[PDB]
């Protein structure tokens, strides 16, 4: 049959506003036809790294739900968006499990996220008491109590505000320029799998 | 626990320090490449916010006790952060010291000596009097310029230096230092591990040890220069005496490199200037920096960033904005590396491009370090790693490899001798001046020189160490050191001495790494990745390790060695021994004409 009703990847990838990595945006994707040749055929999407499934057989093997997680990090922290990695982003902002089935997509976004005055609208979590569980978010703004004295809501010595700004500027080096990352996580459940790619005649 | 608290404190400090330091460096770049009042005031507020944040964090960092910190990288970061500097005094004394420093800077930048009986011919140092020191051959005009700038700067800077010494001594003793000389020698203090321990009080004797065996080469060079200047000035210079202070090619005698037309060995042999070859092949500044980048990727160090080519200025802009002519390599932070240089298509700017890109490569390599450890191993390392690239870039092998010099070029011994003599006038001749100036400043700050016997001491040691005599007797109302830029503007001067030693140490280590089988001054480190890796082990360190460890990583030694420096100048030293047989090597301390 002739196909319609493509999955809204234009809404996730071509969004005018992404999210900070501490409050990373999650969109569920179901009951549509997901074509992934849109993402591979664009050369600005530099990093297209897939885990558990091959990038070539994305359109035929098909799934129940697809989670698209969008956020912005810097260039050298894209490697932390992978199973089994450690760092600030992996431990405190966005954790993938060790059996992650999906793809990570990242591209440079200087013309959209860098300001000469400095983009102070992208934040990340630098301090947290314990590491994040996989696919967990923390949007809490509680002052990190690193010592023995109680913070009582006021910053200072041994009391730090945990969300620190990615002050993006266009003249930064390539490892510090803003990179937009979309993580596609594919899951199969007991439900009928309703996200399936196109076929031919 | 205290160490984990210090780790989280440094993690909190690094991000705001990097952001504010980038803002300050970008504002300073925007002033330096675009001079106006709004860029100046923007630089002022950016530097004010960054300095205020740094002192605010340093007051909190002094609360940590270092006796319970085990990991030496966190301990070294907290050592770097706890340096309060000039903020250890009260606000009144700090404001008085800043007033003295600012009036010294604005009286050195506006120094003025004017022609007697010709009151319209008033000359500043920077445009016109340096031309007289560099070019003029008349004895009386040089005696005029030297004695006049000595008078109208020393008479105005003697009491300023009198309270400057006392305020700097109070600031240093507020930071648990013995004097301001020990505060400057604390830049060479190394505390990491065992066998890598370096002390401040050790440094002086090491410098003296390295002056124990540069002294014969300097004595032979001094004798040759004295004979050639006696050829220039017939009756005004004595064979057994010291050199007059105003015949040395500079204002202070700091560099002897302007004596090269007077002291050329072989005038019939031309120099190794390849400026006309750049003119004939249509080179521009972009090709100059591309050839420097080709050298740095042939040795194995990484390529230049795209932001380097995008953001730097490599040419006089000529679009109405005023710039500073001095080349400077900028590490703005966050992977931003720029070079400000008004590059003309000459050989000197080609070597300067190699030098400043060596600075940039040194800055790029320790970017993986934390923010407080993104510096040189000490103050001499950073300039030595640019001077070695300037050394390797000027060799005939490098110039023949890149087509600037023809493939059939003949390197006879005479051009090696006069090239080595020009290098000696630049390099060896500045070493007794540097050592004597820093020794004078150390003994002044210590109080070993009495306060009313300053000048009488200084002209003893320039008769003793440098072998340079005053032309006219000076009493204690003069302040003759203070006519120099680095001492009137509060700059450490031993970094040039240690630069000169570390430069030839690094060059011999890289040439043994590159397996060069000839004389050291002909050596090129191009197309040698193993020399680049031997270098980049030290460049990746920063000041994360003690500087003795980085020095052992390059040369295999834990201290300053001048055997590489004497090995560089060995053909010239043999030639100078061969032409000082009849003459008298050395000088006599009493004033001989
Ligand atoms: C985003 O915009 C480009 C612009 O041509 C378009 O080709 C592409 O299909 C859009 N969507 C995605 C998901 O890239
Ligand atoms: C120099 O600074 C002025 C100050 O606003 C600015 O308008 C001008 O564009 C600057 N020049 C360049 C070449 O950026
Ligand atoms: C270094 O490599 C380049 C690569 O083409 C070559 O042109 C050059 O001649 C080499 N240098 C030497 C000294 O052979």
């Amino acid at each position: 049959p002739n196909i319609t009703n493509l999955c809204p990847f234009d809404e996730v990838f071509n969004a005018t506003r992404f999210a900070s990595v501490y409050a990373w945006n999650r969109k569920r994707i179901s009951n549509c036809v997901a074509d992934y040749s849109v993402l591979y055929n664009l050369a600005p999407f530099f990093t297209f790294k897939c885990y558990g499934v091959s990038p070539t057989k994305l359109n035929d093997l098909c799934f129940t739900n697809v989670y698209a997680d969008s956020f912005v990090i810097r260039g050298d922290e894209v490697r932390q968006i992978a199973p089994g990695q450690t760092g600030n982003i992996a431990d405190y902002n966005y954790k993938l499990p060790d059996d992650f089935t999906g793809c990570v997509i990242a591209w440079n976004s200087n013309k959209l996220d860098s300001k000469v005055s400095g983009n102070y609208n992208y934040l990340y979590r630098l301090f947290r008491k314990s590491n994040l569980k996989p696919f967990e978010r923390d949007i809490s703004t509680e002052i990190y109590q690193a010592g023995n004295k109680p913070c009582n809501g006021v910053a200072g010595f041994n009391c730090y505000f945990p969300l620190r700004s990615y002050s993006f500027r266009p003249t930064y080096g390539v490892g510090h320029q803003p990179y937009r990352v979309v993580v596609l996580s594919f899951e199969l459940l007991h439900a009928p799998a309703t996200v399936c790619g196109p076929k031919k005649s | 626990l205290t160490e984990e608290n210090a780790k989280t404190f440094l993690n909190n400090f690094n991000q705001e320090a990097e952001d504010l330091s980038y803002q300050s460096s970008l504002a300073s770049w925007n002033y330096n490449t675009n001079i106006t009042e709004e860029n100046a005031q923007k630089m002022s507020e950016a530097a004010a916010k960054w300095s205020a944040f740094y002192e605010e964090q340093s007051k909190t960092a002094q609360s940590f006790s270092l006796q319970e910190i085990q990991t030496p990288i966190i301990k070294r970061q907290l050592q770097a952060l706890q340096q309060s500097g000039s903020s250890a005094l009260s606000a009144d004394k700090n404001k008085q010291l800043n007033t003295i420093l600012n009036t010294m800077s604005t009286i050195y930048s506006t120094g003025k000596v004017c022609n007697p009986k010709n009151p319209q011919e008033c000359l500043l140092l920077e445009p016109g009097l340096d031309e007289i020191m560099a070019t003029s051959t008349d004895y009386n005009s040089r005696l005029w310029a030297w004695e006049g700038w000595r008078a109208e700067v020393g008479k105005q800077l003697r009491p300023l230096y009198e309270e400057y010494v006392v305020l700097k001594n109070e600031m240093a003793r507020a930071n648990n230092y013995n004097d301001y000389g020990d505060y400057w020698r604390g830049d060479y203090e190394a505390e990491g591990a065992d066998g890598y321990n370096y002390n401040r009080n050790q440094l002086i004797e090491d410098v003296e040890r390295t002056f124990a065996e540069i002294k014969p080469l300097y004595e032979h060079l001094h004798a040759y220069v004295r004979r050639k200047l006696m050829d220039t000035y017939p009756s005004y210079i004595s064979p057994t005496g010291c050199l007059p202070a105003h015949l040395l090619g500079d204002m202070w005698g700091r560099f002897w490199t302007n004596l090269y037309p007077l002291t050329v060995p072989f005038a019939q042999k031309p120099n190794i200037d390849v400026t006309d070859a750049m003119m004939n092949q249509g080179w521009d500044a972009e090709r100059i920096f591309q050839e420097a980048e080709k050298f740095f990727v042939s040795v194995g160090l990484p390529h230049m960033t795209q932001g380097f080519w995008a953001n730097s200025m490599l040419t006089e802009p000529a679009d109405g904005r005023k710039v500073v002519c001095h080349p400077t390599a900028w590490d703005l932070g966050h992977g931003d590396f720029r070079i400000k240089m008004c590059t003309k298509v000459t050989m000197d700017n080609f070597l300067t491009a190699h030098h400043e890109m060596g600075h940039i490569q040194y800055d790029m390599a320790y970017a993986r370090q934390p923010f407080l450890l993104r510096n040189g191993a000490n103050e001499g390392f950073h300039e030595a790693v640019g001077e070695i690239m300037s050394l390797s870039a000027a060799t005939p092998k490098h110039l023949k490899s890149i087509g600037l010099l023809p493939s059939d070029f003949q390197e006879d011994s005479e051009t090696e001798i006069n090239f080595l003599l020009k290098q000696a006038l630049t390099i060896v001749g500045t070493l007794p001046f540097t050592y004597m100036l820093e020794k004078w400043r150390w003994m002044v700050f210590r109080g070993e020189i009495p306060k009313e016997q300053w000048m009488k001491k200084w002209w003893e040691m320039k008769r003793e160490i440098v072998g340079v005599v005053e032309p006219l007797p000076h009493d204690e109302t003069y302040c003759d050191p203070a006519s120099l830029f680095h001492v009137s503007n509060d700059y450490s001067f031993i970094r040039y001495y240690t630069r000169t030693i570390y430069q030839f140490q690094f060059q011999e280590a890289l040439c043994q790494a590159a397996k060069y089988n000839g004389s050291l001054h002909k050596c090129d480190i191009s197309n040698s990745t193993e020399a680049g890796q031997k270098l980049l082990k030290m460049l990746s360190l920063g000041n994360s390790e003690p500087w003795t460890k980085a020095l052992e990583n390059v040369v295999g030694a834990r201290n300053m060695d001048v055997k590489p420096l004497l090995n560089y100048f060995q053909p010239l030293f043999d030639w100078l021994k061969e032409q000082n047989r009849n003459s008298f090597v050395g000088w006599n301390t009493e004033w001989s004409p």
